[PDB]
């Protein structure tokens, strides 16, 4: 759960090398003690679910497709299988570090 | 006079160190702590395009000094750039937050960042991280500071300081 | 070594200084009387802000201010301390 | 055996209570009791077999019939001292007399949304369920001709592209309630920290 | 100082710039998206409306619908100089008669016929039995800067120039590489598709020795992609008229000040 | 735009400019940047809810800093004017 | 025996709550219905605290620093012949220490040392 | 004010992601090891070098490697022997001696001083 | 309720598209496929097409009378 605290627009937004800009950004320290894989693995799924065209089943204990051929099909469709992407600044347009 | 007696007793800076006990109830957080890492660990190398965007939101404007290399090209440390914000005769020696594995040496020898120098104003060794600059940490770096040059000096780093860590985040990229 | 020697150091140290509420007293009454129509005994040309608590405030940090604290020991004893240039 | 045969009712559960001490059977046959399904197993083999599957997937029989057939029963919480039950079929043995019919049938319906949730902790599981109460999408489809004290209409709701086998039977792909939003994990600007 | 084509296709442009700031090329990234005027709906007047969309939510639909505006630059006065000449009125007349009806972008009529909808098979709403519009909007230029329904491009891109160069030979660079700048030709390693490469450097933590990454510090490459209501190129200028425009306001305040 | 001076000498500037932001700001301190005789210039947006900017310059005394400003102009003026000849012969 | 997929009178690790998965890896049925029945007991977890701090601000509201250094009531009696042992404010106290000499000598010679 | 002619022993990698610690052996019975990163990486594991240590800016190139910090740091060892740190804002500069640098009164506590390494193979 | 004009990521018009993917993946044809020929590349604008519910249609029974 969380409370907007800013709406940025488009060209105040980091970007990736295709142009895609993030609706929402979360920040990476509300993950490690709360401990929500959940989140992170609906991330992946969600973003191959796009890229692939295919349903995905989130079901407990019975998840199909798996989160290793996944992340292989996301390869193959162009993208990193660990879903990260290359990403630049929108206010002076150099790339970020990682 | 309520207005007087309200800006004169009540001010939010005046109030950094609480009544319960001797340490700062204000201090910092959470990308505040891994920014002040990852600037002030000893690996972290910068242009001057990249110190000038570092301190473009800070109220910093005067001279940098030469950068800490000078050959084969000219890079900026984030120890350096830290130094300018501290007082000219400030002293400080103790450990880090991270030296709680075999990285500490308790020692000012130590290969991993972990123990903290700081002579005359200016970070020699050591990062910065939840027992340097965090809040609620009695008799750290930063409530000596705030103790020996006043709360406006704890104001005045609090407001230029911490806005560095963010914007160095913002260049690097902190992910999980 | 009247009654403690911290006592007389608590009133040592006390004897020629300011406490915070003496201040927060002064700069409010000065600045509820500047803006009922008293007169400034500064300049007040150049300074940054033009409201009555600025004024009051610098008017109490250069001595110009003709107001004296008046402390009552709990013995009956008086002590006297002046603002106006110390 | 002779509920199962059709000749007693489905509503009459019994149980054997042996102890070191005590020797009793206990019946019931009352109102107000929970009870769930299972699928009934004989000497390591279940009672719903391969041509069973097939008449039912084509739309022959149902689970009614199943249950009519002695191959499915609901039994409660004092008949079920007695079962030794099996979560998969490929770990059954000849003392098992039980077997689940479905693992994820120990959810509700709103933890029945949750993509993977055994990934994640209890309490963020929990917290879920009241948070997806409060949530703005669509509620009716005549919303239009109704008179609602207070109600609320998301402009443009999407199904979720991460999906539970929950989600269509319950009808929540017609009636969403969010959206899909591109999502980075980063730190930006420090407007996104402590729970913003 | 040149500028190299990389690639048009259809409303995606492509170049290389050389001996370019990035400051600059970020500046027009920026003013292409944000600095040029686009004809779009400003408001809109309702007769009647039975539909089951609210006049918000048509209002909100017919502003979302690009218009062709690249002959309306020289005959209608821009937001920043403040009727006719600054505004065009657009016309939409629909009715139902006894089965559900679908209202599309080729519905709507144009006072003036040089802007028109760039595409004419958009669905606006879909009507049900005897419902009916009748409204009247109209159009103005107007920035991005202001609304992002007048913004004329979806991406704008700046990324650096790589420079792959391959020292060895590896089977594992074509499969871990997500942008297939690699492939096989007899045997060997072989960089087909250098500009592709995103600096990724996924291909050094497993051909760690044989492939070279770095990228080149004056070069730059620069992705627009139009929406329809004016061309690429026509864009690029009007952001660089813009910068010039500023600078020279800001120019002519500095020297009357000293 | 609205300018206004905050504090101004021969070797210092700091110029607040109302109705810009980061497209402009990014520009000018690049520009200002490559200017010779520039010890160090920086700009600022201080809230990001408000459409304005700070530049900040300090040079040697050899230029002052609002000449290396009006040069860093001309430079980003010379660079648009470039690119809109290039740009119609592609 | 807790659950009904387990023997009768089974006392193994995994039959009493014991969770051999991570989160990475997921937990299994019964696993998920043994960390939710762990973690039950935080879902519960304000007037005790209230009246007791209530009742020491009643208590307490009336002691006052005099120009003495003593602690009296506002209706004259003496508390404390000097505040705490050395009238020292702990909001100014060096984490409850007036000074703390060490740091002294840090801050004198702290750049040779 | 300190001079040398030396040789690189070993290049390894450190505690550190991208550090680097690149020992020497140097005469007089000297020895030197400081840390770099990639970029500042120009050196190979067995050349001859040739070092100086001096309060003022000495000559330098695009082709060596210059810096400046503060000496301080010195510690006397069982056997009689001495160590000796510079902190380049950061990055520590060892030095191995039987003298030592401020004990030989070459130079004192918290000195500025200049570091510069060149190749021989000029 | 109706499919949105635009893509809420970029500025793309997807709008357009909705009918012919539709109609060709009711037909029997890949959704990936279909959507790579349509020159649908972005997974933003993908799912777009691909999370869309038409609710319009059930909405024309109950509309307000005014
Ligand atoms: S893996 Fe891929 S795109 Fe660029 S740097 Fe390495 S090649
Ligand atoms: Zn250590
Ligand atoms: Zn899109």
């Amino acid at each position: 759960k969380g409370v907007v605290g800013i709406l940025i627009d488009q060209v105040d937004m980091p970007y990736t090398a295709k142009g895609i800009v993030p609706d929402i950004i979360l920040n990476p320290h509300a993950l490690p003690s709360r401990m929500t894989i959940g989140q992170i693995m609906e991330a992946i799924g969600g973003k191959y679910a796009a890229l692939s065209g295919k349903p995905v089943d989130a079901t407990p204990f019975l998840e199909t497709p798996k989160l290793q051929e996944m992340q292989k099909e996301i390869l193959k469709l162009g993208h990193l299988p660990d879903s990260t992407e290359v990403v630049y600044d929108g206010r002076t347009g150099q790339k970020l570090k990682s | 006079e309520a207005i007087a007696e309200a800006r004169e007793l009540m001010l939010v800076h005046k109030n950094i160190i609480t009544p319960r006990y001797g340490g700062p109830i204000i201090g910092g957080g959470q990308d505040y702590i891994s920014g002040a890492y990852l600037l002030s660990v000893k690996t972290t190398l910068l242009t001057v395009e990249e110190v000038a965007t570092i301190l473009g939101v800070t109220d910093f404007v005067g001279e940098l000094g030469e950068p800490a290399i000078l050959a084969p090209k000219p890079y900026y440390t984030g120890k350096q750039v830290i130094s300018l914000f501290l007082p000219k005769d400030f002293n400080f020696h103790g450990p880090a937050n991270i030296s709680k594995g075999p990285r500490a040496c308790k020692d000012e020898i130590c290969p991993h960042d972990s123990f903290i120098v700081i002579k005359n104003g200016l970070l020699l060794e050591g990062v910065f991280d939840k027992k340097a600059i965090g809040n609620q940490q009695p008799e750290s770096m930063l409530h000596w500071s705030i103790r020996e040059y006043g709360t406006e000096y704890g104001k005045w780093l609090m407001d230029n300081v911490f806005k560095m860590f963010i914007r160095f985040l913002e260049m690097r990229g902190f992910t999980m | 070594m009247t009654i403690d020697k911290i006592n007389e150091i608590f009133k040592e140290n006390w004897k020629n200084k300011l406490t915070k509420y003496e201040i927060a007293r002064i700069i409010s009454a000065r600045a509820l009387q500047l803006s009922m129509g008293a007169l400034p005994l500064i300049d007040t040309s150049n300074l940054k802000s033009d409201d009555v608590i600025s004024i009051a405030e610098e008017e109490l940090k250069r001595g110009v201010l003709p107001i004296t604290i008046r402390r009552i020991y709990p013995n009956g004893q008086v002590e006297l301390i002046s603002v106006r240039k110390i | 055996e002779s509920r199962r045969q059709g000749k007693l009712s489905d509503e009459v559960n019994v149980a054997y209570i042996a102890t070191d001490y005590l020797n009793e059977v206990h019946i019931n046959c009352d109102a107000g009791r929970v009870r769930r399904p299972l699928i009934i197993v004989n000497n390591g083999t279940p009672l719903v077999d391969t041509e069973d599957i097939k008449k039912l997937k084509n739309g022959e029989i149902t689970f009614d019939d199943l249950v009519k057939q002695g191959k499915i029963e609901f039994i409660d919480a004092e008949e079920e001292e007695n079962a030794y039950v099996a979560l998969n079929p490929q770990d059954l043995t000849p003392d098992h007399t039980h077997l689940e019919i479905w693992p994820s049938a120990i959810l509700g319906i709103i933890a029945s949304i949750i993509p993977y949730p055994e990934h994640n902790q209890s309490p963020r599981n929990t917290y879920q369920s009241a948070m997806a109460k409060q949530s703005l999408g669509l509620y009716a489809s005549n919303y239009q001709i109704r008179t609602d004290t207070r109600a609320h209409l998301l402009h443009y709701p999407q199904m979720p592209l991460v999906q539970t086998r929950m989600l269509g039977v319950i009808g929540y792909n017609d009636r969403p309630a969010g959206a899909n939003a591109i999502l980075a994990i980063m730190s930006y600007t420090g407007y996104n920290m402590e729970d913003s | 100082m040149p500028i190299s084509l990389i690639e048009r296709n259809g409303l995606r442009l492509r170049l290389v710039l050389e001996n370019y700031p990035l400051e600059f090329v970020n500046s027009i990234r920026r003013a292409s998206i944000l600095y040029v005027p686009v004809m779009a709906v400003d408001e809109v007047y309702f007769i009647e409306n039975n539909s089951p969309l609210y006049d918000e939510i048509l209002a909100h639909r017919l502003a979302l619908v690009p218009f062709v505006s690249d002959e309306a630059l020289e005959h209608y006065r821009p937001p920043e100089e403040c009727c006719d000449g600054c505004y065009n009125r657009v016309y939409l007349d629909v009715e139902a008669k006894d089965q559900p009806l679908m209202i599309y972008s080729r519905d709507l009529k144009s006072e003036d016929q040089m802007i028109t909808p760039v595409s004419g098979a958009i669905p606006i709403v879909l009507l049900g039995s005897k419902q009916k519009i009748s409204l009247e909007a109209r159009l103005r230029l107007g920035y991005g800067k202001e609304h992002i329904k007048y913004s004329p491009v979806s991406v704008s891109i700046v990324r650096y120039y790589p420079k792959v160069t391959v020292l060895g030979n590896c089977e594992k660079a074509v499969e871990v590489c997500p942008e297939g700048v690699f492939a096989m030709e007899n045997n060997k390693l072989v960089v087909k598709n250098e500009l592709s490469c995103i600096l990724c450097e996924e291909c050094l933590k497993y051909c760690a020795g044989s492939v070279s990454i770095e990228s080149v510090e004056n070069k730059f490459i620069l992705e627009i992609e139009s929406v329809g209501s004016l061309k690429p190129e026509r864009i690029l200028i009007e952001a660089s008229k813009s910068l010039l425009r500023k600078l020279s306001e800001l120019k002519s305040k500095l020297e009357a000040g000293k | 735009m609205e300018i206004k001076v905050i504090k101004e000498e021969q070797n210092y500037l700091e110029l607040q400019i109302d109705g810009e932001e980061h497209t402009i700001g990014n520009l000018l301190k690049g520009m200002l940047l490559k200017v010779p005789g520039v010890k160090f210039a920086a700009y600022s947006l201080p809230h990001p809810l408000i459409t304005s900017i700070t530049i900040k310059i300090l040079t040697d005394g050899s230029i002052s800093a609002r000449e290396a400003l009006i040069k860093a102009i001309e430079l980003a003026e010379n660079y648009a004017n470039l690119f809109i000849d290039e740009v119609k012969k592609i | 025996r807790t659950l009904s997929l387990f023997k009768y009178g089974d006392i193994a690790p995994e039959a009493r709550g014991f969770v051999k998965n991570s989160f990475m890896r997921g937990l299994s049925p019964y696993e998920m219905f043994f960390h939710a029945a762990g973690g039950r007991e935080g879902l519960v977890d304000t007037s005790q605290s209230g009246y007791m701090q209530r009742r020491l601000i009643n208590a307490l509201s009336d002691l006052r620093i005099e120009y003495d250094g003593t602690v009296r009531s506002l209706y004259g009696d003496i508390v404390q012949v000097v505040y705490g042992d050395d009238a020292v404010h702990p909001m100014y106290s060096a984490h409850s220490k007036s000074v703390n000499v060490n740091r002294v000598i840090e801050r004198v010679i702290g750049w040779k040392r | 004010m300190m001079q040398g002619t030396c040789k690189i022993s070993s290049i390894e990698k450190g505690a550190l992601k991208n550090l680097y610690v690149v020992k020497m052996d140097c005469d007089n019975d000297l020895k030197i090891e400081f840390d770099i990163t990639k970029e500042l990486s120009i050196f190979s594991k067995d050349e001859e070098v040739t070092f100086i240590i001096s309060r003022e800016k000495p000559e330098y190139s695009e082709k060596d490697f210059c810096a400046h910090g503060y000496l301080f740091l010195e510690r006397q060892q069982e056997d009689g022997s001495f160590i000796d740190e510079i902190s380049l804002y950061g990055l520590i500069v060892k030095i191995l001696s039987k003298n030592g640098l401020i004990n030989s009164k070459l130079f004192k506590m918290m000195d500025h001083v200049y570091y510069c390494v060149k190749k021989k193979a000029h | 309720m109706i499919i949105p004009i635009r893509c809420f990521t970029c500025g793309a018009v997807v709008a357009d598209k909705w009918e012919p993917f539709s109609n060709r993946v009711m037909g029997g044809e890949d959704p990936e496929k279909v959507l790579t020929e349509l020159g649908v590349n972005r997974y933003c604008c993908r799912r777009m097409l691909l999370s869309h519910v038409n609710i319009i249609r059930e909405i024309i029974h109950y509309t307000r009378p005014i």
